[PDB]
């Protein structure tokens, strides 16, 4: 006669309901990720519009339990995230204009171009097109049409169709209510009903905004460095008293700088930790790659992956008329079933990632005694986080010359761990103001108090300002390019990267301390260490259960987002910067000196 | 002799809600051959020796067969509980008998889902123990009365199992007998 044994029952009903329909569009959806058929994309449509359908059932009925007397919290929890609206709060007129918009966005971005305009010899789609033009040429003038081949192309048209996307998602908010739908995407991280351990959705601007007052003194250094290494390939080009274009910081936004390693190499004289070479002489396959992978997270005390993984995944580029997509990502299809998606390769990036995709898998099966609606990551933060912590460990030289990849006697002076350093600092700290001020920009254009002529001027000028690149063209306010980004089209949260970094060196810290390691954090080791394992393994087998900030406390103590033990990574690489960069012009003011 | 073939390699084998409980009397049975078969996953003995069996025997030789999930094959015990083993098949506390679990991934499974394997999920009151429950009679979550309509507390009680061939191992299904052994005041006991 009580409400709590009333939702006890629905959700132990919903449990067993969904779990079949989720597992059914997981199977057609890795179907269609492997063998692409004409059929296939409807038969992944059909299954995953009844599983959509079912969730509308699930929470309407959910909606007539009162939660203000619910003490337990592990059903409170779930029915929180079961009575999500969505996008049954909008009328059929306004719903329409979520599958119309959410699939211009996806064709809009699967257009690959770079004809040159009255030029028209040949173009190929992104990934054989776009990516060769900002990884390899180092030409100014071809790399500057490179950039506006895309944001004066493909950008061009989003302009009325963003600004539509921005208006209706964002009257969502008021009838779920929320503030905006920048504080939607904040209820991730938001934590309610624990004394001492509650996470306010306005908390989360404060936290990111506190702890990039010590990413700053580590990025002038890194920016005043790298200005200095870019400008002797373009002497004439790039002023040394000013920020860097955009259209020379590896990719097409600048949001990976990996490509600027070989240019801005700190001492390229002795090689480089590379056994690319080594594994084509000791005949190295796609089994034995996974394999390795595998001992590697059961030394650490993980359990090892099941028999109906490596018969059932698949591993390199198979047949010749199966022209799926292979981007490498890990698949949780429930009941037991696990599966890793991508083309295996005998390079250093293919091996990392075959540590670094395991490791989602093994977060997955953590959480498997959990009830579904809880079968989840703490936050959008800890699932993508959790597998790249296997990503440093694996990647250190100790881990290299333990299986026999590098050579058994390779020395670690101070030059072979600069360039293995700024090497990880290209690919972390330089991805951090980028993320940060591109959601800092989404965040206000949510919050609406930004006008529709003040969209360019504002979104360039916390470019030049926070993350410090000066414009290689102006551009007006018809120009909608930072929509042109992957993540952006296609509605994604981009929080989740930058406490991706700030997550994935707080457990670095906390399993070196729990492994005893006797040296810095760069030369650390996870594995044969099963006190750090077992330290792992109890904060992943919780799952959404339980609340982040007190996922934190079984690991580091520490309830909040803590920035402190990201530095200590970066400490043999910040005063060789701070040394290095006594001439040079460190931290950049407003520069408009290149392009006025 | 008496065919244990029949009921340990038959073709059809029921639900747990209708778990079949056969009578096996007046035979010789060999549990030897069962020892070396190399393929039972889960062969627990509650209350006898797998030595003590053979010279020393028991009549009332009732036998129960069901199908159950590979990761709630560990609720049939005696003195454990949980959700199959409170509403489906209760063992009584001093269970004087052995279970035999082994996996049946490549026939009792198809592509799609098999959906012939059902299960009791919802019952007003717990089992006492060697009761089977067949019966339509729906759910009361609340306290309002429900006609054979499902609402939001009718909560139909028999929810079907799904085996895929791919599911995991802790998913596969998983096919069990139960054997009972009793000497209660029944005489013309038959060993082995
Ligand atoms: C982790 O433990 C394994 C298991 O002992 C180590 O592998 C040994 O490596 C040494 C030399 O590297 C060999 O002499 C042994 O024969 C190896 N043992 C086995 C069972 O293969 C591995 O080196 C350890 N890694 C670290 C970083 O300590
Ligand atoms: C169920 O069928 C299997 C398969 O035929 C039987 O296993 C056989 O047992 C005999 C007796 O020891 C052996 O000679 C065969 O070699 C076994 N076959 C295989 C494939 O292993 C099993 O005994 C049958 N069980 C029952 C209760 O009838
Ligand atoms: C793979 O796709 C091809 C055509 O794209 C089709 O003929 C073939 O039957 C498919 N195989 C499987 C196993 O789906
Ligand atoms: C909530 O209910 C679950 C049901 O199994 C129980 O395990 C848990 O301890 C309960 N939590 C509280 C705080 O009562
Ligand atoms: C979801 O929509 C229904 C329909 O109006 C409404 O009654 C309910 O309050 C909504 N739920 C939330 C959490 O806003
Ligand atoms: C996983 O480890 C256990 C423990 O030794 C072992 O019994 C099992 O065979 C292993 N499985 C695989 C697939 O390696
Ligand atoms: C690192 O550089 C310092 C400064 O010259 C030098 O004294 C030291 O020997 C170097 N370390 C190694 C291992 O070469």
């Amino acid at each position: 006669s009580t409400i709590e044994e009333q939702a006890k029952t629905f959700l132990d009903k919903f449990n067993h309901e969904a779990e079949d329909l989720f597992y059914q569009s997981s199977l057609a959806s890795w179907n269609y990720n492997t063998n692409i058929t004409e059929e296939n994309v409807q038969n992944m449509n059909n299954a995953g519009d009844k599983w959509s359908a079912f969730l509308k059932e699930q929470s309407t009925l959910a909606q007539m339990y009162p939660l203000q007397e619910i003490q337990n919290l592990t059903v409170k929890l779930q029915l929180q995230a079961l009575q999500q609206n969505g996008s049954s709060v909008l009328s059929e007129d306004k719903s329409k204009r979520l599958n119309t918009i959410l699939n211009t966005m996806s064709t809009i971005y699967s257009t690959g171009k770079v004809c040159n305009p009255d030029n028209p010899q040949e173009c190929l789609l992104l990934e054989p097109g776009l990516n060769e033009i900002m990884a390899n040429s180092l030409d100014y003038n071809e790399r500057l049409w490179a950039w506006e081949s895309w944001r004066s192309e493909v950008g061009k048209q989003l302009r009325p169709l963003y600004e539509e996307y921005v208006v209706l998602k964002n009257e969502m908010a008021r009838a779920n209510h929320y503030e905006d739908y920048g504080d939607y995407w904040r209820g991730d991280y938001e934590v309610n009903g624990v004394d001492g351990y509650d996470y306010s959705r306005g908390q989360l601007i404060e936290d990111v905004e506190h702890t990039f007052e010590e990413i700053k003194p580590l990025y002038e250094h890194l920016h005043a460095y790298v200005r200095a290494k870019l400008m002797n390939a373009y002497p004439s080009y790039i002023s040394p008293i000013g920020c860097l274009p955009a259209h020379l910081l590896g990719d097409m936004w600048g949001r990976f700088w990996t490509n600027l390693y070989s240019l801005t190499v700190p001492f390229g004289q002795k090689p480089n930790i590379d056994v690319t070479d080594a594994m084509v002489d000791q005949a190295w396959d796609a089994q034995r790659i996974f394999k390795e992978a595998e001992k590697f997270f059961v030394s650490v005390g993980l359990p090892n992956m099941t028999q109906g993984f490596w018969e059932n995944s698949m591993l390199t580029d198979p047949g010749n008329v199966q022209k799926a997509v292979c981007h490498p990502t890990a698949w949780d299809l429930g009941k037991g079933d696990f599966r890793i998606l991508m083309c295996t390769k005998v390079t250093m990036d293919d091996f990392l990632t075959a540590h670094h995709e395991m490791g989602h898998i093994q977060y997955d099966m953590a959480y498997a005694a959990q009830p579904f609606l809880l079968r989840n990551g703490a936050n959008e933060g800890f699932h993508e986080a959790v597998g790249e912590i296997m990503s440093l460990s694996a990647a250190t030289p100790k881990h290299l010359k333990s299986i026999g990849l590098l050579s058994p006697d390779f020395q670690e002076d101070n030059e072979t761990e600069i360039n293995f350093l700024l090497k990880q600092a290209l690919t972390i700290v330089g991805t951090l103001p980028f993320t940060y001020m591109l959601e800092k920009w989404r965040w206000m254009v949510f919050k609406g108090e930004i006008p529709k002529d003040q969209w360019m001027k504002k979104w360039w000028e916390m470019k030049r300002e926070i993350v410090g690149v000066v414009e290689p063209v102006p551009h007006d306010e018809t120009y909608c390019d930072p929509a042109s980004l992957f993540h952006v089209s296609n509605d994604y949260s981009f929080i989740r990267y930058y406490t991706r970094t700030l997550y994935q060196f707080q457990f670095q810290e906390a399993l070196c301390q729990a492994a005893k390691h006797e040296g810095p954090l760069h030369k650390c080791d996870i594995s044969n260490s099963t006190e750090a394992g077992q330290k792992l393994f109890n904060m992943l087998r919780l799952g959404k259960s339980e609340p982040w900030t007190l996922a934190l406390e079984n690991v580091v103590g520490a309830k909040n987002m803590n920035v402190r033990p990201l530095l200590n990574y970066f400490e043999p690489l910040f005063t060789w910067l701070k040394d290095q960069n006594k001439n040079s012009f460190v931290g950049w003011s407003t520069d408009w000196s290149p392009y006025a | 002799l008496c065919p244990f073939g029949e009921v340990f390699n038959a073709t059809r084998f029921a639900s747990v809600y209708a778990w079949n409980r056969k009578r096996i009397s007046n035979c010789v049975a060999d549990y030897s051959v069962l020892y070396n078969s190399a393929s039972f996953s889960t062969f627990k003995c509650y209350g006898v020796s797998p030595t003590k069996l053979n010279d020393l025997c028991f009549t009332n030789v009732y036998a129960d067969s069901f199908v159950i999930r590979g990761d709630e094959v560990r609720q049939i015990a005696p003195g454990q509980t949980g959700k199959i083993a409170d509403y489906n098949y209760k063992l009584p506390d001093d269970f004087t008998g052995c279970v035999i679990a082994w996996n049946s991934n490549n026939l009792d499974s198809k592509v799609g889902g098999n959906y012939n394997y059902l299960y009791r999920l919802f019952r007003k009151s717990n089992l006492k123990p060697f009761e089977r429950d067949i019966s339509t009679e729906i759910y009361q979550a609340g306290s309002t009365p429900c006609n054979g309509v499902e609402g939001f507390n009718c909560y139909f009680p028999l929810q079907s199992y799904g085996f895929q061939p791919t599911n995991g191992v802790g998913y596969q299904p998983y096919r069990v007998v139960v054997l009972s052994f009793e000497l209660l005041h029944a005489p013309a006991t038959v060993c082995g």
